[PDB]
């Protein structure tokens, strides 16, 4: 998502936010 | 400061006015609340046309009160609410009058520019500026800056209060700026530029303090940050603006000392975007820079805010009072006619019904 | 069939007793601050809104300080200030405040909507009324919130099938003798994804039944 | 019966035995119990893999769509077969929990390399 969508969330969700995910693997791990 | 024609009284006192004693439609509304039934907005204009005393405004004011709480409260006409101006300011009960419009939620008087005028004008011939004051708060409040005679009333009030006020507390600050700042937007004058950016100042020195929320908060002010920046644009604005557009030393004097004494809950913004205080240093800088600039340019006047809007006042005044006056007696034509047909309305279902009744 | 009138009559009464005995607004939607419950029923208002109810105003909290109720003025929520960057309000037409209210607080009222920037053609009731959510859009404010430029609003047309129905309705054409390799495609034009928080018909919505 | 309000929709009754499930596929009212009275019985779901290691689904496509058709709603398992069955798109919970999956498997991935 774009930087200012995340921070919207971030605003809307304070003190009720867990760790960001990033894209998650290509492939399933192994 | 408005003319003895503007504050004449004698046209309202000619108005053509059906006669009652007070007790008699106090008794009938009484009767119809206590059955919960409607009251007719005819009703509540004849009490309020028959007020013959000072006692008779007190129970006028009961009696608002109850029209107010009951299921017609929205059709409280002007002419009632300035009938109810006129009558207090008759027998000596301003205070009953700004009590009702500082209550307004209670009482619904919501005034024309004409009837603010009339009160703010009784006050500031008794020299009450402390009610003159809290009367310009309620036109702020109101948001009724829409007629140049009530700016320029207001912005006098308002500079006359300020060239002797050292303690300034938030609410004040706040009061101060928003109602500098709405007839200030009006003017397109160097009074009116001083007042913007006056008011500006004062908002943003609230909001860098106690937060924006405490700016906009049941207040007719938006709910974006950047007051301070939004007062280096008005210098800005003036730079790039003709000749006869100038800034008073004293409305700079003001923006630089909240400048200098700033470089010195729920979270609204997004984490993006730069916080003011992180920018207070560059809005100083900014505000060095123009003032530098300004001072160049020879747009700083001298003169102080207070004698700018007295000459102001005295140059323009006697033109709005004109226009209003004129307005005035339309709007009591108007009022003229709409209260006739509400009395034919009235007798005629009275008559239909006793046509039914005979039968 | 012997009748069975007692059912009837306490049907009747019971119709007229809730006509007679409804509940005012200033009593189903007044709520405790201290403890954030709705003193009427005693039910706790969800954690999410607990926030806003001690910092936003009720719609009719700000209508109850303006003339004629604020007729003609624009109202916007805080929820669509922080949820959209496009202007979201309502044009008020109609307000039919509670007078039983102690401050005129709670009430009715109807407008026409503008969300995204798209006015709508007819004015209707607004939901949401009571709750801590409402801002007033300042008269010197008015047209710099209103600008909005509409942004060319081009989105997808068609979508492939799923594989299984596209290879179904391809099998059915080869089956049928047509022969022609255009893929199969859902056409989605029609279909207007609405937001979940576009404002919903208050006329169609239920009261809460006194007790 | 009458049913205040209420819609069709289809969903999966539970069947077999105790430690042994199997699901019919079934058109019936919402308010209706789990395995009680249905319109018409769509397909089956045996969820326990067969002695070829299959996980048998059978789904009367047409009557499934003649439903679908007629106002039938659809349960979320439903759903997530229909687009495993490639029928539907796959439903974004099925998608967002194999990303979860995958985070996870990383996660322990990178705990045996750190270990």
């Amino acid at each position: 998502p774009p930087e200012r969508e995340l921070s919207r969330l971030r605003r809307l969700y304070q003190g009720h936010l867990q760790e960001e995910s990033g894209p998650p693997p290509e492939s399933m791990p192994k | 400061l408005l003319s003895s024609a503007y504050v004449d009284s004698h046209k309202w006192e000619a108005r053509e006015k059906e006669h009652y004693c007070l007790a008699d439609l106090a008794s009938l509304m009484d009767k119809t609340f206590e059955r919960k039934l409607p009251v007719s907005s005819l009703t509540i204009s004849r009490l309020i046309d028959n007020i013959s005393s000072r006692e008779e405004i007190d129970h006028a004011e009961y009696y608002l009160y109850k029209f107010r709480h009951s299921p017609n409260c929205w059709y409280l006409r002007n002419w009632t609410i300035h009938t109810w101006i006129r009558q207090c300011l008759k027998y000596d009960a301003q205070d009953k009058a700004l009590y009702t419009l500082v209550n307004k939620v209670q009482y619904g008087i919501f005034p024309d520019n004409f009837t603010f005028n009339l009160l703010m004008d009784s006050f500031i011939k008794k020299e009450n500026y402390k009610d003159a004051l809290s009367v310009v708060f309620e036109v702020m409040m109101q948001e009724a800056f829409e007629v140049p005679s009530t700016q320029l009333l207001s912005l006098y009030v308002l500079f006359h209060c300020l060239a002797k006020k050292t303690d300034f507390s938030w609410e004040e600050e706040r009061n101060f700026g928003a109602s500098l700042l709405l007839p200030g937007l009006k003017q397109k004058n160097s009074v009116g530029f001083s007042s913007q950016l006056y008011g500006y100042a004062l908002l943003g020195k609230v909001e860098l303090q106690q937060g924006l929320r405490a700016v906009y908060h049941n207040m007719p002010l938006i709910w974006k940050p950047g007051y301070l920046d939004r007062a280096l644009q008005v210098m800005e604005k003036v730079a790039a603006s003709p000749e006869d557009i100038k800034l008073c030393r004293e409305a700079l004097d003001v923006l630089g000392a909240v400048l200098k004494a700033l470089t010195s809950k729920l979270v609204e913004q997004l984490d993006i975007e730069e916080t003011e205080q992180s920018k207070l240093p560059q809005y100083l800088e900014r505000f060095k820079a123009l003032h530098s600039k300004l001072q160049a340019l020879g747009k700083i006047e001298s003169e102080g805010l207070l004698s700018l809007t007295t000459q102001l006042v005295k140059e323009k005044l006697s033109t709005c009072e004109a226009e209003d006056i004129a307005t005035y007696e339309q709007n009591l034509q108007q009022w003229h006619l709409d209260l006739v047909q509400l009395i034919q309305r009235e007798q005629q279902q009275r008559e239909q019904a006793k046509q039914e009744y005979q039968a | 069939v012997r009748p069975r009138l007692i059912a009837e009559l306490a049907r009747r009464v019971r119709a007229l007793r809730e006509q007679l005995n409804r509940p005012r607004d200033s009593q189903l939607y007044a709520v405790d601050y201290e403890t954030l419950t709705r003193p009427f029923s005693g039910r706790r208002l969800p954690v999410r809104a607990w926030a806003d109810v001690r910092r936003e105003s009720r719609l009719l909290q700000l209508l109850g300080r303006l003339p004629l109720f604020g007729l003609g003025r624009l109202v916007t929520r805080k929820s669509w200030l922080w949820q959209h960057d496009e202007p979201c309000y309502w044009r008020l037409t109609r307000v039919r405040p509670d007078y039983t209210a102690q401050n005129l607080d709670h009430g009715k009222a109807w407008g026409i909507l503008t969300f995204k920037g798209k006015t709508e053609s007819e004015a209707r009731e607004i939901e949401h009324v009571m709750y801590h959510d409402w801002r007033l859009v300042p008269k010197h404010e008015e047209e710099a919130f209103t600008a909005f430029t509409p942004a060319p609003e081009d989105s997808l047309a068609s979508v492939p099938y799923p594989p299984l129905l596209r290879a179904m309705i391809i099998a059915e054409r080869q089956k049928n003798g047509d022969t022609s390799t255009e893929e199969p495609m859902l056409n989605v034009q029609r279909i207007r994804m609405e937001p979940w928080d576009y404002p919903a018909k208050q006329e169609d919505k239920g009261r809460a039944k006194g007790t | 019966k009458a049913y205040r309000g209420g819609h069709l929709t289809i969903r999966l009754a539970l069947g077999g035995c105790t430690n042994r499930p199997f699901y019919r596929i079934v058109a019936a009212h919402n308010k209706c119990p789990r395995d009680g009275r249905f319109v018409e019985q769509l397909g089956s779901y045996d969820p326990l893999p067969n002695s070829h290691g299959e996980k048998l689904v059978a789904l009367n496509l047409d009557r499934i769509r003649h439903w679908i058709g007629c106002g039938a709603h659809l349960s979320k398992p439903m759903e997530k077969l229909l687009g495993l069955a490639g029928f539907f798109p796959l439903h974004p919970m099925m998608i967002t929990n194999a990303e979860r999956l995958r985070r996870k498997r990383a996660r322990e991935v990178l705990l045996a390399s750190q270990k």
